[PDB]
């Protein structure tokens, strides 16, 4: 599914994403824009290690979620990534809070350095009531 | 951020059963319990992934110990059958909302303040 924004944001917020770890609901709102489109089926195939991105917050199949078909594969989130690709998104959310316990926390996402990172991110949780 | 919140230990005689509770004060994704025995080092006994259901065991209670979720109530069931005197120990409610492997005690981030259990004979 394709979610709209603010549907998005208080989804997000009842799952516990806002301040979570330090990052603001609009820096997940950001990260989810520009990572998937606010899409839940979204995927990347990376030729150079051949592993893919799944879900909303694209999730890495080579250390965070099990795809069965990458190589040097860790599962750190224990979920299979077929889980990342439902409308229901507690399974991405609670992946997703598990990359950013790791010291580089949300910064890992090369996109949010590129288009959030830095940005003012007020428009991703205007209006929405969150 | 969470807090839980455990109840229901006691003292039951070998062979007995006894089911322990925890509450929890927001929502959260994983939730399992953490014994310590008297002198011992804690160690994980059971653990539930609330998204789908799932349950996880450590090796020294699976079959006997049984985990389960009250989505209503916010609350998680530790059920034990055929307790042994060696199941006597401190049993901690833990909880987080990170996806990991679930009993690996190092995702955790909630803790309650533990429930007795005490098994004679």
């Amino acid at each position: 599914k394709v979610f709209e924004r603010c549907e998005l944001a208080r989804t997000l917020k009842r799952l516990g994403m806002d301040g979570y770890r330090g990052i603001s609901l609009a820096n997940w709102m950001c990260l989810a824009k520009w990572e998937s489109g606010y899409n839940t089926r979204a995927t990347n195939y990376n030729a150079g290690d051949r592993s893919t991105d799944y879900g909303i917050f694209q999730i890495n199949s080579r250390y965070w979620c099990n795809d069965g078909k990458t190589p040097g594969a860790v599962n750190a989130c224990h979920l299979s990534c077929s889980a990342l690709l439902q409308d229901n998104i507690a399974d991405a959310v609670a992946c997703a809070k598990r990359v950013v316990r790791d010291p580089q926390g949300i910064r890992a996402w090369v996109a949010w350095r590129n288009r959030c990172q830095n940005r003012d991110v007020r428009q991703y949780v205007q209006g929405c009531g969150v | 951020q969470v807090q839980l919140q455990e109840s229901g230990g006691g003292s039951v005689q070998a062979g007995g059963s006894l089911r322990l509770s925890c509450s929890a004060s927001g929502y959260t994704y994983i939730s399992g319990w953490f014994r310590q025995a008297p002198g011992k080092e804690r160690e994980g006994v059971a653990a539930i992934r609330s998204s789908d259901g799932t349950t996880y065991y450590a090796d020294s209670v699976k079959g006997r110990f049984t985990i389960s979720q009250d989505n209503a109530k916010n609350t998680v069931y530790l059920q034990m059958n055929s307790l042994k005197p060696e199941d006597t120990a401190m049993y901690y409610c833990a909880a987080t909302e990170v996806a990991g492997w679930p009993l690996d005690i190092g995702i955790y981030d909630y803790w309650g303040q533990g429930t007795e259990v005490t098994v004679s004979s």
